[PDB]
C-alpha cells in the first residue's frame, strides 16, 4: 500500500523531502512513522505521530501528513545523512504494519575522477587453478562508470563482476571494485592485462596494465 | 536500553529455528515487541507482534501460520519460532518495541540464512601493490569463495582505518560469496610499514591475518 | 489484492476435484467472483460465475452441470467443484473478480490434469559441454529431465545464483506419453574450471527434487 | 461469438491494431504475458485500470471493435484476448487470441550439439540436443544427419518465448534413439539453416 521513490538527491546544508503515498482505493486516518537506516546499521526512529522526534533526532527532521500521503523534510543536509529512509503506519483494512520501499537519500558533490588501479592474480590464487584481476575504482563521482577488460589486447565479458561500495559518510563520494574469473589456463594464455576506465569526471578512457 | 538479537544462522531448507531477543534497560513487561526483517538488498518487512500481557499476537499473512512469537516477561526475553523456513525467509531479523504509534527501540539484528549449500570458508589471497597516477599505493585483500554470510575484514588489528574500502558481498553464480578490502596508503611508505589483513568468518570458524607486501 | 488458488491436479477420467481460490486485499461479500479455464496450448474459456453474498450463479452449457460454484462470504473463499470430469476439461483454471463488467483480479490459476496415465518422476542427466563447446567464449551446458509425468517441472542452476543466459524450454509430450524438456545456461568458456555447475530439478507432482552435477567432458 | 486474427506483428516503437470481431458490443481486453496468468488491460477505451500504460488503448466500435498498441515495446510479447458478455445467454464470450511477434533485426543463431551422457546411456537410451540461441527470426531448419543420412523423424523440437531483453529465440532439437540404434552409427551431426547464415552450419561429434 505504502508508496516510497526509489532515490533523491540532494545539495549540503540545502533541504530535500521525501514522500510516503498511502492509498484508499486500503484507507488512511493512519500515523505514520519515519526510520533512517545508515548502510550497514540497523533502522533509526526519525518520526512518530505528528512530526514528534525521539531523544537525539535534531531538529533538521520533520515529518508531515496530508490526506493519504505523508512526506519528511531534511533541512540542512550534510554527508553524514546517506542513508535510506522508510516509512511505516498500522493498516486496519490488513491490522498488519506496512512498510514503504524506501529511499536512498544522495547528497551532490563536485565530479570526481576515479584513480584506477589494477592487481595481478595472487601467487597463491594461480595455484588453486584459478585467476581473479581486481580492477579499482577510487573515490569518484558521480556514481555511474564503465569498467572494460583486456588481455593482450583481447577484449572480455560476462566473465567479471564488480560490487560498489556506499555513499562515503564524509567526501559523499564512491568506490567500485570489478573482478575477473580467469583460470590459470586462460590467464597464461596472455601474458599482460589491462583494465580501462571511463567516467564523467575524466576526460579521455584510463588504462592500467602490468607484464608478467 | 539495548537490545540483543541472537539464534541466527545458516539452516536448511524448511528446517526450524528459534530467535531471541534479550532486552536490558527498560520495563520489558511494559511494552509490547515486534519481529522485523529485512532481506539482503530489500525493504523492511513487518513479521510479528506480541503485547505486554501475551494477550494480542499478529503475524504477517505471507508467514502462512510458519512462525510463533512468544515472550518470557519473567527474564526480559521475546522468541520467535521459525518453521517450514523457506529461501524467502533468508534475512536479517530485528526487534523492536512498540512505543506510542511507532517501533522506538531496535535491535542490532540476527541474519538467518536458509539455503541447501554447505558450509565454505573463505580464501584470503593479498592484493599487493604495483605500478600509480594517484601519487598513493592502493593494497589490499580479497575474500573469496565464502559461505554463508557475513566475513568482516580489518587492517593491522584495527589500527589502520583511514582510507579503507570494504566492498559489499557480490553473490557469484557459483553459489559463494567474494568480497575485496583495499586501502590507500602514501606510496612513500610502501617500504617502511607493515600491512595486515584480519578476515574473520566466524561462520566456519575462520580467522586469517594475511600480510600484503609489494611484489 | 492477490487469489491464490489451490486443489488443482491429476485426476482420473469420471473424477472429481474441489478447487478453492482464497482472495487478500479486497471485500469478498462485495465483489462477484468467477472461474475461467484455459486449456494447453488453447484459448480461454469462461466457467462459472457468483455474485456478492451468493446472489446469482452462472455456468455454461458446454459443462452439462458437472462444475458448482459457491463462496464461503465469511471466509473470503471462493469453491468449484468437479464431478464426471473428463479428458477435456484438462486446463489451467483462474479465479477472477468482476468490478465494472469485466475481469480486472485474475489468480495465478492452478492446473488441472484429467487422464488414466500415472504418475512418474523425471530422470535428469547432464547435456555437459566439452570441446565441442568453442563459439568464441560462449560454451554452453545443461540438463535433460526425461520422462515426466504429469506437468509441470521447475529447474534453477546453482539453487538460483546463475540466471544469465538461463533458457528452459517448454515441454514436449513424446510419443511414450510422457513429458521431456531441456534446460540450458550459455557461460563464458574461461569459467568452465573456476565454477561447478549443477541444475536443481523440481517436480512436485511425484515429490521429485534432484540436484545433477554437470561436469566438462 | 467473437473472432481474433491469429497473429500480429509489429516493429519496436510502431503501432499494432488487433481487431476482434462480434456481433454487437463493451470489449474488454486482457494479455497473457508468456507462461502467466491473464492481466486486464482495458474495461473499455480509455478506461485503462491502474498501472497498464498508456500505451494500450481500446476503440468502441459499433459490432466490430479494435485494440490499438503504440510505442511497441519489448515486454509487448503475449496473447492478447478479448471478452465481451453475450447476455443472451448470460455467458461471457472470448477470442481466438493475437499472438504478437515483436520484429527485430536478423540474428544469427549459436548452434551447441550435445551428446548423450554416460548415465543416460546405462539406462538403455541415447538422447542428443542440438541448440539453437538468440536468433531471429523464429524460423529456421535443424536437421539430424547420422552418417550422412537424415534422421530427423526421431528428432523433435521445442522452441522458446520471445525474450523481451533482446527480443530474440532459442530452439532446441532432441534426437532420441535406443542404445543398439545408437551403438550403430559413427557420425552424429546437426545441420542448421537460417536466415542470418550464408552457409548451414553444422556441428558434429563420433561416438567415442
Ligand atoms: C501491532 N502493534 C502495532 C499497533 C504497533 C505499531 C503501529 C503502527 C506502526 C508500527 C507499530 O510501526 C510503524 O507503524
Amino acid at each position: 500500500v505504502l508508496t516510497q521513490p526509489p532515490s533523491a538527491s540532494g545539495t549540503p546544508g540545502q533541504r530535500v523531502t521525501i514522500s510516503c503515498t498511502g492509498t484508499s482505493s486500503i484507507g488512511g486516518y493512519n500515523y505514520v512513522s519515519w526510520y533512517q537506516q545508515l548502510p550497514g546499521t540497523a533502522p533509526k526512529l526519525l518520526i512518530y505521530g505528528k512530526n514528534n522526534r525521539p531523544s537525539g533526532v535534531p531538529n533538521r527532521f520533520s515529518g508531515s501528513k496530508s490526506g493519504t500521503s505523508a512526506s519528511l523534510a531534511i533541512s540542512g543536509l550534510r554527508s553524514e545523512d546517506f542513508a535510506d529512509y522508510y516509512c511505516g503506519t498500522w493498516d486496519n483494512s490488513l491490522n498488519a504494519v506496512v512498510f514503504g520501499g524506501g529511499t536512498r537519500l544522495e547528497i551532490k558533490r563536485t565530479v570526481a575522477a576515479p584513480s584506477v588501479f589494477i592487481f595481478p592474480p595472487s601467487d597463491e590464487q594461480l595455484k588453486s587453478g584459478t585467476a581473479s584481476v581486481v580492477c579499482l575504482l577510487n573515490n569518484f563521482y558521480p556514481r555511474e562508470a564503465k569498467v572494460q577488460w583486456k588481455v593482450d589486447n583481447a577484449l572480455q565479458s560476462g566473465n567479471s563482476q564488480e560490487s560498489v561500495t556506499e555513499q562515503d559518510s564524509k567526501d559523499s563520494t564512491y568506490s567500485l571494485s570489478s573482478t575477473l574469473t580467469l583460470s590459470k589456463a586462460d590467464y597464461e594464455k596472455h601474458k599482460v592485462y589491462a583494465c580501462e576506465v571511463t567516467h564523467q569526471g575524466l576526460s579521455s578512457p584510463v588504462t592500467k596494465s602490468f607484464n608478467r | 536500553v539495548q537490545l540483543l538479537e541472537s539464534g541466527g544462522g545458516l539452516v536448511q531448507p524448511g528446517g526450524s529455528l528459534r530467535l531471541s531477543c534479550a532486552a536490558s534497560g527498560f520495563t520489558f513487561s511494559s511494552y509490547e515487541m515486534n519481529w522485523v526483517r529485512q532481506a539482503p538488498g530489500k525493504g523492511l518487512e513487518w513479521v510479528s507482534s506480541i503485547s505486554s500481557s501475551s494477550r494480542y499476537i499478529y503475524y504477517a499473512d505471507s508467514l502462512k501460520g510458519r512462525f510463533t512469537i512468544s515472550r518470557d516477561n519473567s527474564k526480559n526475553t521475546l522468541y520467535l519460532q521459525m518453521n517450514s523456513l523457506r529461501a524467502e525467509d533468508t534475512a536479517v531479523y530485528y526487534c523492536a518495541r512498540s512505543n506510542h504509534g511507532a517501533f522506538d527501540i531496535w535491535g542490532q539484528g540476527t541474519l538467518v540464512t536458509v539455503s541447501s549449500a554447505s558450509t565454505k570458508g573463505p580464501s584470503v589471497f593479498p592484493l599487493a601493490p604495483s605500478s600509480t597516477s594517484g601519487g598513493t599505493a592502493a593494497l589490499g585483500c580479497l575474500v573469496k569463495d565464502y559461505f554463508p554470510e557475513p566475513v568482516t575484514v580489518s587492517w593491522n588489528s584495527g589500527a589502520l582505518t583511514s582510507g579503507v574500502h570494504t566492498f559489499p558481498a557480490v553473490l557469484q553464480s557459483s553459489g559463494l560469496y567474494s568480497l575485496s578490502s583495499v586501502v590507500t596508503v602514501p606510496s612513500s611508505s610502501l617500504g617502511t610499514q607493515t600491512y595486515i589483513c584480519n578476515v574473520n568468518h566466524k561462520p566456519s570458524n575462520t580467522k586469517v591475518d594475511k600480510k600484503v607486501e609489494p611484489k
